[PDB]
């Protein structure tokens, strides 16, 4: 438990062993569980010394200790990571990636992961210094199972951080370079490696449809669905995020998701006790019901409409908003037969009960869905019966109240509904 | 993310 003053005294000595002991003391100080004195270490001007120690091939222990200390400094605020980067640490860590000592290369991997995880600027800077090639060289083995577990986990997490963040998204050539190894890792058995690989894929699929296409071309969707059917929440969460991102794309990518059998997992997802899982799954379903009519039909065949009715009847309010969106997309793109099936499953009463919420957007979505169902009934001539249903569940009173809403669109649409049908 | 070493709607 040295003081920063003693650490500085030792590091400023012309004795490599005293410097090593002071650097180890700094590492232990920065590795304590409560409030590491990162700012105090920075103010003492110690980062340049640690960076210089990173290059002492003659003394591997001081390399390791300084790498650990700099890793922990770079794990803090953006200003602290920036202090690490300004010391010239990026190229030193990249040079250490090829060290013959596995623990030192692993520490360099960790440090680069923190730096890249700061944000898109430092991510792209790490990429410009040439980290991807040595990082992937570390994983160029016939069987990943021969690598140490922690080493593989750290490599996967750092790679995921290189795939992370937008504005801008990672360089396309870098994504193309990394994706094959990402597929390999996505077929690994370790739960943490799988979780971090799924997170990386979720990052890569979060953007324009061209990036989604880069990912889907690798054939990972079946594996993503298999992982979606996993037991570990830390794996299901990123897998579900990636699947949702993918189905935000073209009808062909959504169809790739459907063909892999994803819908068969949604009975559980739409009833998952974790609210975030339910919300993400309902959002995915809403984007799926915004697709082609055969895709809505596949949603119907898997028996998911009753699950949407359930989520609409009882769930977190945000999940209910996602379900209202799903219903509006369904009724906007669906055939008259599918809309009638939706009505037969009991959508009217929950959709009308949700009109009492103090949220304008869900109100407008629900009114659009009601208009679509009424158009279907008109096409069938059952508008009268549907109005009877809406009146029995107390919904006519809700639309009558919406008449006097503080939003133009809401009042206008409620008026149109009551005058064109009621 | 950062780690310390111890010891269609595109948006929802």
């Amino acid at each position: 438990n040295w003081s920063v003053e003693d650490i500085v005294k030792g590091i400023n000595s012309n004795n490599l062993e005293s410097q090593l002991q002071a650097t180890q003391a700094a590492r232990k100080l920065l590795s304590r569980e409560k409030q590491p004195p990162i700012d105090n270490i920075i103010r003492a001007g110690l980062i340049p010394k640690f960076v210089s120690f990173l290059g002492k091939t003659d003394c591997s222990p001081i390399q390791f200790e300084s790498a650990w200390a700099l890793t922990n400094i770079a794990s803090g605020t953006s200003e602290q990571t920036k202090a690490v980067v300004d010391g010239g640490a990026i190229p030193a860590f990249i040079s250490l990636l090829a060290s013959p000592h596995a623990h030192i290369s692993e520490q360099a991997v960790w440090a680069l992961g923190n730096i890249a995880g700061d944000g898109s600027a430092f991510r792209d800077l790490v990429i410009k210094h040439g980290a991807i090639d040595p990082l992937l060289a570390l994983l160029a083995v016939p069987d990943l199972s021969t690598l140490a577990c922690g080493y593989l986990r750290n490599l996967t997490w750092t790679l995921s951080n290189l795939c992370r963040n937008k504005n801008p998204a990672p360089p396309l050539d870098a994504v193309e370079q990394i994706l094959p190894t990402l597929v390999r890792l996505l077929h690994h058995n370790d739960p943490e490696v799988l979780a971090d690989s799924c997170w990386a894929i979720s990052y890569l699929t979060d953007g324009p449809n061209e990036r989604i296409e880069m990912v889907v071309k690798k054939g990972v969707v079946p594996q993503l669905v298999k992982l979606l059917g996993a037991t570990e929440l830390p794996i299901v969460t990123p897998a579900l995020r990636a699947i949702g991102n993918i189905v935000t794309g073209t009808d062909e990518q959504t169809q790739k998701v459907i063909d892999a059998g994803a819908l068969a997992v949604f009975p559980s997802l739409l009833t998952n006790p974790k609210t975030n899982i339910q919300k993400e799954a309902t959002w995915t379903m809403s984007n799926i019901t915004a697709g082609r009519q055969d895709q809505i039909q596949q949603v119907v065949n898997h028996g998911l409409v009753p699950f949407l009715v359930g989520v609409l009847s009882k769930a977190d309010f945000k999940t209910q908003k996602e379900a209202a969106w799903a219903i509006t997309n369904y009724t906007s793109g669906g055939t008259v037969e599918q809309i009638v099936y939706l009505v037969h499953c009991g959508i009217i009463e929950p959709l009308m009960n949700l009109l009492s919420a103090k949220d304008t957007k869900i109100i407008q979505v629900i009114l659009d869905a009601i208009s679509n169902i009424f158009q279907a009934a008109e096409k069938l001539g059952e508008t009268e019966k549907l109005s009877i249903m809406i009146e029995e569940c107390g919904g006519l009173d809700k639309i009558e109240a919406l008449q006097r809403h503080e939003n133009e669109s809401v009042y206008k649409a409620s008026l149109n509904l009551i005058e064109k049908y009621f | 993310e950062k780690r310390r070493k111890f010891l269609k709607r595109k948006v929802w």
